C-alpha cells in the first residue's frame, strides 16, 4: 500500500529484454521487471528509452546512402 | 405486352403501340448547310447552343457548319440535337413549332 | 541556369532545381527528361514513342531499374562507348535526345557526350603471334602516354600480365582502349567448322544481346546479364558458332564443364575429336587445328605445383592464341588470382556470361578492364511477364524470437549471435507451416541454409533429407 | 444532394389565356401564372446552389426561349427594364429579368402579328426543345451528375378540345424522357378535368 | 465533413440566437442550402402557406423506403429550430420558424431585405488576372507558412495567433518553431471549400470578444457566400464589426480590397466557392523502388510533398522524389500518420496507376471470381513498408500513473482493483504479482481513496 | 468521312415494316465458342450482348415476341419458350452464361426448331430468326436445302450474325429467305461492329 513514480510500458519480448538490459547498463531505467508484456520505466527518462531504443534497434536497419 | 391467358386476346398498352410509329414514319435525315449560304441563326433552334467560327484552316471560314437544316421547317440545328432528334428522339421541333 | 530566378521551393533541391529549361509546347508526345547533374534520363513508358525511346535508351544508356511505369537511365561512358561501337555518333544521339525530349538538353550533357564518344578507338589493344600490342591511328598517342611505360601503323608491345594494368591507365586517361576481334578478316588462326543445329531455336532477348555482342560485325568483348534459365550457355554456344574460331571456356566447377560441353555437343554441330575437357580426371587435348576446350578456373589459375601432364596442358593453351573465351559465372573473375585467367589465356574475344554481376566489395567494375564493357542486362520482369523465367513471388517472414532466445542473443558475441537467431524455434514453426502448406500445395521445395548445424536440426526434426559438403556424391 | 435542371414549358396562347379569362370572373390570369412562375424558379434555384433553370414558351406561331435568352441577344446588348426590383438577390434576379423582358419581346412580338391566328398548337414541339436542351446540358456536363426535370405550365380553359395530332409527339416525349429518366411534370389550369395525352 | 460541420456549429448555436441569426435573407439561404434534400423540400413546401401544417401530412408525403431520411431530416431541423412543435388538440402541430419564414420568403419574391445582399456600383476589376491572383496569393502564402518552407513573405499576426491557439500548428519556443500535426495534415487532404469552412469555423470558435457580434459575423460569412466575384460591393452597409472581419478576411484572402479603409471592396473566388465545389496537377507515380514522379509545378504540391517525401530532383512538370525511411519517420514525429500519408498517395495517385490497377482487378477476377479484393492503385510493397515504419515508430507507447503493491492481504488489493475498474482508470491488474496499475489522471482518485 | 457517312444515311425512306414480330434467338454454342479471339471468349461476350440485345429488342418492339434455342453437342436446345416476356429470356441467358460450350454445331436442328416455334405464330406477326453463328461448319443430321425450302414456304427471314467468315451455305440461307437480299448476312470486324450489329438486329425488317 506504498506509492512510487513510474510509467508502464508495453513491449514484446524482444524490447523487453532490451530494456532490461538497458537497465543492467544503466540501472535507473526500469523500477521492476514485472510481465512477459508490461514494464515500468522511469517517467524522467521515457525519452530517453525511446531515443537509445531506436538507436539500439539501428543496427538492425540497412540503411543505403 | 402479352396475349391475355384466358380469352387468347392480345392486351397491349398506348405506350406499346406509339413505341413503334417511328418504324412507321421515320425522320428524313437533316440536310448540311452550304458554307457560302446565307445563316438564319447564331444559335440552335431547340438547343441553342452557338454556331461557332469553324474556321478549320486560315482561309476556312465558315466552312463545314455545325447547322443541320431540316427538310420541312428549314430550321438549323447543332450535331447535339440532329443526333437526338434522330436517335432519342423521333419528332422535329421546328416540324412541330411550324403552325400549318 | 537560363535568367530563372529561384523559386520558393529551391531550397530542398540541393542545386537540382532543373526548373530553368524551358518547356517544350509538344512534351506530352516526348517521353525523355534529361537531368543535367548526372546524365539521368527518366522515361515514360505509358506515353506514345515509348519503345521507340526504350531501344534507344538501352542501345546509348544503362538503366538503374526498370519498374512498370517510369524508366530510369544512365548516360554512361562505357554506354556511349557500346553507342559508338554499334554505330551512332555524336550528331544523331544528341538529335534523337533533343527530339525525345521534354525539357532540352544541357550544354553540360551535350559536352559530356562529346567528351566521351570522342578519342573512340584511337588505342587498340590486338594479339599478333601470342604477344600483346597496343596500336594506335595516330603517331602522337604512343608519345603522350609516359607514366606507366611497360613496354617490351604504330604501335608497341606490352607484357602479357601487364594488360590490366593498361587498360586501367588508358580508362583513367580519355584514351579507352578498343576491344574488338574482326574474325572474318583474322586469318592467321584456324577456322572452325562449328555452327549450330537447325532445331535450334533462339529467343528473342538472347538475339538481343546476341546483336548487342555483334553488332558492328566485329565480335566485342564484354558481359551479358541473363537469369538462371534464361539460356546464358546457349548464348555462349551462338556466340561461339558466330566466332567460329577456337573456344576455351571456364566454369566454376567440374559438373560445370561436363554440362558445357553436353550443351556444345547437344546444341551446336561440333565433334567430340574437336571437344576437350581440362579437368583433374580428363586431360588429352583435341589433335585438330582448331576446336573446344572447356576447364575450371583453379585448374587453371592453379599456382600450387600442378602435375606434369596438367603443366603440359597449360603449355598447350598458353602457346595457342585463342579466338574466344566464355568465362561462366562472371562475377569470380575480379578475385584474388582468378583475375589472372584473362591475361595468361590470350584470347581475341572475352564473353563473360552471369545471372549475379555483383560483389560484396568494390572489386565488380574491375569487370570493365578484364572482360570489357557490360554489354547487355536481361529485364528479370520483362522475361516473367514472357514466361521465359518463372514469376516468383518473393516475400520476407519476420519470426518473433523467445524472450530467452532474445536474452541469449543479446549477451553473446556475433558468432554465436549467428547461430543463436538461426537456430531460434519461431523460425522453426513459420518454416514447417510453409513445408506443410507447399506440400499440400504439391510444390517441390528448397530450404537453403549455409549453417550446416542448423540445416542438420532443420532436417532431422521435419523429416527431409539433408544435402551439404561432406554428403557423399 | 445533386444539382438538376428544371425546365419549364408554359404554353403562353393568347386565344387560351383570353377563354380562361373570360370563364373566369378575374381578368389578366397571365400575371398571375407568370408570376407564380417566377417565386418557384426562385425557389428551385434556392434549392441548390449549382442547380440550373430553363424556360420555353410555347405561343401561337412556334416556340421561344424565355431563360436565357437568345445568343444573338447576349451578343447585340443591355437596357435593363424595371420591372422587377434590383434590391433582391441578384442571383435569381438576373433570371427574372430575362424571363420578364423576354415574355415583354415575346407578347409585343404576336401583337405585331396579331392577326394571323392559326389551329395548331406548339406544345409538342416546346416539350421537345425542352427535352434537346436537357440531353445538351446533360452531355455538356460541366456539373457532374446534373438530374433533370420537365415541368409544363399548360391550360385548356374549356375552350380548345383534345388534339389528334399531338398524340405522337407528345408519346415520342414519353419515350425519350424515359430513356433519360427525366421526369415531365404537367399543371393544367383550366376548367377541363380531364387531358389524357399530359396525363399519360 | 462540410455540411456536417456547419450544421453542427449551427445546432451548438443558441435558440434565441438562431433567432436573431434568422433575420437577414441572405443567412437564412444560405442556412436553407446546408439542408438535406427532404427538409428543403418540406420547408419550401411550408413557406407560402400562413396556416398550420401537422407531422402527418408530412410522414404521408413520404414513401415508405425514404422514412430513415424523413426521421434525419426532421431531427436535423428540429436541432436547427426551423420546426416549433405545438401541442393542441391531440395533434403534434408544425410551425414555420416566423423569422426564418419571412426572410425566405423575402429572398424568394423580392421586397425588404435591408441590404442582406450588399450594393453594386458597377466599377469592376479583372477577375482571374487580378481578383483570382490575389485570393490564389493570399491562399499559397497562408499555407507555405503553415507547411514550413522559407518564406520572405510571412501572412498577418493575426491569423499566427490563430494558427497557434488552434488545434493544429504547435510550436515551441526552445526551437522557436511550428509543427504540422495530424490534424493540420488533415487539413491539406480536404478541399479547400472545407479547409475555409473549418478554419473560419475555428475563428468563430476563438471569437469571444466584445468587438465581435456572433450573428453580424455569420451574417457577414454567409452574405460572402451569397455575393458573386468579378464586381464591386460598398462597406456602408456593414457594422463595424462586419467593417473589422472585412479587414480579417482581406488578411485571409476571401475578399480583395483596392486599399486600405476604402469604401469598395471586391470578393473573390473563394468567396463563392465557400457555399460548394463547382492529367490533374500534384498526380504522381508510385515505383515498388519507392521512387515518386510527381507531375506538379505548383510549390504548394511540392512544399506538401516534402513533408514525407526525400525529394532529389526538379523539372518543370515534374518533381523527382524517393520515399524514404528518414522523410516517413520525419512525417511520424510530425504525427502524419501512415494512414493519412496512404490517402494522400491514393488520392493523388496517377492514370496510369489506376489503369494498370483495373488491369490487375480484371486479371484477378477472371482468374479468381470467387473472391473480390479492392483496387489497389499503388504498390502494396510500399504500402506496407508506410505501415511497417508506422510499427516501427510505435513499437513501444507509455502511459505513466501509479502502480499500488506489497499487500500482505490479497482481499485489499482485489477491492483496490476493483474500485479501480469500476471508475475505469485501470490499465493492468493481477493478484499473482498483487499489482494494479493507473493513469495520472485517475491517480487522484485512488490516492483519496486509499487515504480515507 | 462524316460526309461520306452521311451519304451512305441519305437513303432514307418510309419502307414498310412488320411490326409484330417473332423472333428465335439461335445462339451457337458449340466448341468454335471457345475460341479467345474475343475478349474474354466468344461464348460470354455473345451472351452479354445477347442480354443487351434482349433488353433493346423489347424496349423498341414491345408486342413482339421471342424465343432463345442454342446449338450445342449436336444438338438444338430450347432455353426459354416463345414469349413476350423479356424477363424470362434473360433469366434463360444469365443461366446459359454458366455452362461451358462443348460440341459440334447443327444449323439444320436450329431451323427446324426455329420452324417449329414460328409454325403456332400468327400470320399478322413476323417470324424471324437471327442466328448468332460462331463456327465454319455445320454438321446437319440430314438435307439442309430441305429444311431452307421449307423455311422459304413458311415465311420464316433468317439473319446470321457470323463471327468468323462468311459460310455460302448461311449466306445462302440468308438470300433464300430474304427473297435475294444478301445484306442479312451480317460478319463482325470488331467488338463495335458486334455491337452495331446487333443493335441493328433490333429494329423491324
Ligand atoms: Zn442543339
Ligand atoms: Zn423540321
Amino acid at each position: 500500500a506504498r506509492a512510487r513514480k513510474g510509467a508502464l510500458v508495453q513491449c514484446d519480448p524482444s524490447i523487453k529484454a532490451l530494456i532490461l538490459q538497458i537497465d543492467a547498463k544503466m540501472s535507473d531505467i526500469v523500477l521492476e521487471e514485472l510481465d512477459d508484456t508490461h514494464l515500468l520505466v522511469n517517467p524522467s527518462k521515457v525519452e530517453f528509452v525511446k531515443h537509445e531504443l531506436n538507436r539500439l534497434l539501428s543496427k538492425n536497419i540497412y540503411n543505403p546512402m | 405486352p402479352t396475349v391475355c391467358p384466358c380469352c387468347d386476346l392480345m392486351l397491349i398498352l398506348s405506350t406499346h403501340l406509339a413505341r413503334s410509329y417511328h418504324h412507321l414514319m421515320p425522320l428524313k435525315t437533316f440536310a448540311e448547310v452550304p458554307t457560302t449560304e446565307k445563316f438564319r441563326s447564331e444559335d440552335c433552334f431547340s438547343c441553342q447552343s452557338r454556331f461557332p467560327i469553324l474556321k478549320n484552316h486560315k482561309n476556312g471560314k465558315l466552312l463545314t457548319s455545325s447547322r443541320y437544316r431540316c427538310e420541312d421547317c428549314k430550321q438549323e440545328f447543332c450535331v447535339d440535337c440532329d443526333v437526338f432528334i434522330h436517335e432519342i428522339l423521333h419528332n422535329c421541333p421546328g416540324c412541330e413549332s411550324k403552325p400549318v | 541556369p537560363a535568367d530563372f530566378v529561384p523559386d520558393s521551393v529551391s531550397g530542398m533541391f540541393r542545386s537540382h532545381d532543373f526548373s530553368y529549361l524551358r518547356l517544350r509546347p509538344d512534351h506530352a508526345s516526348r517521353p525523355l527528361w534529361i537531368s543535367p547533374s548526372d546524365g539521368r534520363i527518366i522515361l515514360e513508358s505509358f506515353s506514345p514513342l515509348a519503345e521507340q525511346a526504350q531501344d534507344f535508351l538501352v542501345t546509348i544508356a544503362e538503366p538503374i531499374s526498370r519498374p512498370s511505369h517510369i524508366h530510369e537511365y544512365k548516360i554512361t561512358a562505357y554506354s556511349l562507348y557500346a553507342a559508338v561501337s554499334v554505330g551512332l555518333e555524336t550528331d544523331d544521339i544528341i538529335s534523337v535526345l533533343d527530339r525525345l525530349s521534354k525539357v532540352p538538353v544541357a550544354e553540360s550533357i551535350i559536352n559530356f557526350i562529346k567528351g566521351a564518344t570522342i578519342s573512340y578507338g584511337k588505342v587498340k589493344l590486338v594479339i599478333k603471334h601470342n604477344r600483346y600490342f597496343v596500336e594506335t591511328t595516330q603517331a602522337d598517342i604512343l608519345q603522350m602516354l609516359l607514366n606507366d611505360s611497360v613496354i617490351g601503323v604504330h604501335s608497341f608491345e606490352i607484357a602479357n600480365e601487364s594488360v590490366e594494368v593498361v587498360k586501367k591507365r588508358c580508362q583513367e586517361i580519355d584514351y579507352p582502349v578498343l576491344e574488338e576481334y574482326d574474325f572474318r578478316n583474322d586469318h592467321r588462326n584456324p577456322d572452325l567448322d562449328i555452327d549450330l543445329k537447325p532445331s535450334t531455336q533462339i529467343r528473342p532477348y538472347q538475339e538481343k544481346s546476341l546483336s548487342k555482342m555483334f553488332g558492328n560485325g566485329r565480335a566485342r568483348s564484354g558481359i551479358i546479364v541473363l537469369p538462371c534459365g534464361a539460356g546464358k550457355t546457349l548464348v555462349g554456344i551462338t556466340a561461339a558458332c558466330t566466332i567460329k574460331k577456337s573456344v576455351i571456356v571456364l566454369c566454376t566447377s567440374s559438373v560445370s564443364v561436363m554440362q558445357w560441353r553436353q550443351q556444345f555437343l547437344q546444341w551446336c554441330t561440333l565433334q567430340p575429336e574437336n571437344c576437350a575437357v581440362f579437368t583433374s580426371d580428363n586431360k588429352e587435348m583435341f589433335q585438330t587445328e582448331s576446336g573446344l576446350v572447356v576447364s575450371t578456373y583453379s585448374m587453371v589459375a592453379n599456382t600450387r605445383n600442378r602435375s606434369h601432364d596438367s603443366q603440359k596442358v597449360m603449355d598447350f593453351l598458353t602457346g595457342r592464341e585463342w579466338g574466344f573465351i566464355i568465362l561462366d559465372e562472371v562475377h569470380v573473375v575480379p578475385a584474388a588470382m582468378f583475375r589472372r585467367v584473362v591475361s595468361t589465356i590470350a584470347a581475341h574475344a572475352k564473353l563473360g556470361l552471369t545471372a549475379t554481376l555483383v560483389r560484396e566489395d568494390d572489386k565488380i567494375g574491375d569487370l570493365n578492364f578484364l572482360i570489357g564493357p557490360k554489354l547487355y542486362e536481361a529485364n528479370w520482369m520483362e522475361l516473367s511477364q514472357k514466361g521465359h523465367i518463372a514469376n516468383v513471388q518473393c516475400a520476407e517472414v519476420w519470426c518473433p524470437m523467445t524472450a530467452e532466445f532474445y536474452q541469449e542473443y543479446l549477451r553473446e558475441t556475433a558468432r554465436k549471435r549467428m547461430l543463436l537467431y538461426i537456430m531460434n524455434p519461431t523460425k522453426f514453426q513459420a518454416c514447417q507451416f510453409l513445408i506443410q502448406y507447399h506440400e499440400r500445395r504439391g510444390d517441390k521445395i528448397i530450404v537453403f541454409s549455409d549453417n550446416v548445424y542448423a540445416l542438420q536440426e532443420y532436417a532431422l526434426k521435419m523429416g527431409k533429407p539433408f544435402i551439404y559438403g561432406s554428403t557423399p556424391q | 444532394e445533386s444539382p438538376s435542371l428544371l425546365t419549364v414549358i408554359i404554353e403562353i396562347a393568347p386565344k387560351l389565356w383570353t377563354t380562361f379569362d373570360e370563364e373566369g370572373n378575374e381578368k389578366g390570369s397571365i400575371i398571375k401564372v407568370l408570376e407564380a412562375l417566377i417565386v418557384f424558379l426562385n425557389a428551385h434555384l434556392a434549392f441548390n446552389s449549382a442547380n440550373k433553370v430553363a424556360v420555353i414558351a410555347a405561343y401561337s406561331q412556334g416556340i421561344k426561349y424565355l431563360y436565357p435568352e437568345s445568343t444573338s441577344a447576349l451578343k447585340a446588348s443591355r437596357s435593363d427594364l424595371k420591372i422587377i426590383n434590383s434590391d433582391m438577390y441578384r442571383r435569381f434576379r438576373n433570371v427574372d429579368e430575362t424571363l420578364v423582358e423576354e415574355i415583354y419581346k415575346l407578347f409585343e412580338l404576336e401583337k405585331k402579328q396579331i392577326e394571323q391566328n392559326s389551329q395548331r398548337s406548339t406544345l409538342a414541339g416546346a416539350m421537345s426543345a425542352g427535352l434537346t436542351y436537357v440531353n445538351r446540358i446533360s452531355k455538356e456536363s460541366v456539373t457532374t451528375s446534373l438530374k433533370s426535370r420537365l415541368l409544363v405550365l399548360t391550360c385548356g380553359s374549356g375552350s380548345s378540345k383534345d388534339e389528334i395530332f399531338q398524340y405522337i409527339p407528345i408519346m415520342n416525349c414519353i419515350f425519350s424522357a424515359t430513356k433519360m429518366k427525366c421526369p415531365i411534370d404537367v399543371v393544367k389550369i383550366g376548367g377541363s378535368k380531364e387531358s389524357t395525352f399530359l396525363q399519360q | 465533413s462540410l455540411k456536417h460541420s456547419v450544421t453542427q456549429y449551427l445546432e451548438e448555436i443558441p435558440q434565441q440566437v438562431q433567432n436573431r441569426l434568422y433575420t437577414s435573407p441572405a443567412t437564412c439561404l444560405a442556412i436553407y442550402r446546408i439542408l438535406p434534400p427532404l427538409a428543403k423540400f418540406f420547408i419550401m413546401a411550408m413557406v407560402f402557406n400562413e396556416n398550420e401544417v401537422p407531422l402527418l401530412d408530412l410522414d404521408k408525403w413520404v414513401n415508405s423506403n425514404g422514412k430513415l431520411q424523413f426521421q434525419n431530416a426532421i431531427k436535423s431541423m428540429k436541432s436547427l429550430h426551423l420546426l416549433i412543435p405545438n401541442k393542441s388538440s391531440g395533434t403534434l402541430m408544425i410551425n414555420l420558424n416566423p423569422t426564418f419564414k419571412i426572410s425566405l420568403r423575402n429572398a424568394l419574391t423580392g421586397g425588404e431585405v435591408q441590404n442582406s445582399f450588399g450594393v453594386v456600383v458597377e466599377e469592376n476589376v479583372v477577375s482571374l488576372d487580378l481578383l483570382d491572383e490575389y485570393s490564389a496569393n493570399k491562399w499559397e502564402t497562408i499555407l507555405h507558412f503553415m507547411v514550413g518552407t522559407p518564406l520572405a513573405k510571412i501572412p498577418s499576426e493575426k491569423v499566427l495567433n490563430l494558427l497557434k491557439h488552434s488545434k493544429l500548428m504547435e510550436e515551441v519556443n526552445s526551437t522557436g518553431e511550428f509543427k504540422i500535426t495530424n490534424e493540420g495534415f488533415q487539413f491539406l487532404l480536404q478541399e479547400i471549400n472545407s479547409q475555409l469552412w473549418t478554419l473560419l469555423l475555428q475563428y468563430l470558435k476563438m471569437i469571444e470578444t466584445s468587438k465581435m457580434d456572433l450573428v453580424d459575423v455569420l451574417h457577414f460569412i454567409f452574405m460572402l457566400g451569397a455575393l458573386e466575384v468579378g464586381k464591386a460591393y460598398k462597406i456602408d452597409a456593414l457594422s463595424e464589426t462586419q467593417r473589422i472581419m472585412l479587414q480579417d478576411m482581406r488578411d485571409y484572402g476571401l475578399v480583395f480590397q483596392k486599399h486600405s479603409n476604402d469604401s469598395i471592396f471586391y470578393p473573390t473566388k473563394l468567396a463563392l466557392m465557400l457555399t460548394s465545389d463547382t492529367i490533374p496537377d500534384g498526380s504522381l507515380i508510385v515505383e515498388t523502388n519507392f521512387k515518386i514522379y510527381s507531375y506538379s509545378n505548383s510549390p504548394l504540391q511540392i512544399a506538401v510533398l516534402s513533408l514525407f517525401v526525400h525529394l532529389k530532383a526538379r523539372f518543370v512538370n515534374m518533381v523527382l522524389g524517393q520515399i524514404t525511411r528518414e522523410s516517413i519517420r520525419r512525417a511520424l514525429t510530425n504525427g502524419i500518420t501512415a494512414d493519412q500519408i496512404i490517402a494522400y498517395l491514393e488520392t493523388h495517385a496517377h492514370p496510369q496507376m489506376r489503369r494498370l490497377a483495373e488491369e490487375k482487378l480484371e486479371k484477378k477476377l477472371e482468374l479468381d471470381p470467387n473472391c473480390k479484393e479492392p483496387l489497389q492503385v499503388l504498390p502494396p510493397t510500399v504500402v506496407d513498408q508506410i505501415r511497417l515504419w508506422q510499427l516501427e515508430l510505435d513499437r513501444v507507447i507509455t502511459y505513466e500513473g501509479s502502480l499500488y503493491s506489497d499487500f500482505e492481504t490479497s482481499q485489499e488489493y482485489n477491492l483496490l482493483s476493483k474500485y479501480a475498474q469500476d471508475i475505469g482508470v485501470l490499465l493492468w491488474k493481477d493478484d499473482k504479482k498483487k499489482k494494479f496499475f493507473i493513469s495520472k489522471e485517475g491517480n487522484s482518485q485512488v490516492l483519496d481513496f486509499a487515504k480515507r | 468521312e462524316a460526309r461520306k457517312k452521311r451519304t451512305a444515311k441519305k437513303n432514307i425512306t418510309p419502307y414498310q415494316r412488320g411490326i409484330i414480330r417473332s423472333l428465335i434467338l439461335t445462339l451457337d454454342c458449340s466448341e468454335a465458342m471457345l475460341e479467345k479471339d474475343l475478349r474474354p471468349n466468344r461464348h460470354a461476350m455473345i451472351i452479354q450482348y445477347a442480354i443487351d440485345f434482349v433488353h433493346e429488342f423489347f424496349d423498341q418492339n414491345p408486342i413482339s415476341q421471342m424465343g432463345i434455342i442454342i446449338m450445342r453437342n449436336g444438338l438444338a436446345q430450347l432455353v426459354s419458350q416463345v414469349s413476350g416476356n423479356p424477363q424470362d429470356h434473360i433469366d434463360a441467358l444469365k443461366s446459359i452464361r454458366k455452362q461451358e460450350p462443348k460440341g459440334n454445331p447443327s444449323l439444320q436442328n436450329a431451323l427446324e426448331m426455329a420452324r417449329g416455334l414460328l409454325l403456332p405464330v400468327p400470320a399478322h406477326c413476323t417470324r424471324e430468326v437471327l442466328i448468332v453463328f460462331g463456327s465454319l461448319s455445320t454438321t446437319d443430321p440430314g438435307d439442309i436445302h430441305q429444311t431452307i425450302d421449307s423455311l422459304v414456304s413458311e415465311k420464316i427471314r433468317v439473319k446470321v450474325l457470323g463471327l468468323s467468315a462468311q459460310v455460302a451455305i448461311c449466306k445462302e440461307l440468308c438470300k433464300a429467305t430474304n427473297y435475294g437480299d444478301e445484306s442479312f448476312y451480317k460478319i463482325l470486324l470488331d467488338e463495335t461492329h458486334l455491337k452495331e450489329l446487333f443493335n441493328e438486329a433490333v429494329t423491324p425488317l
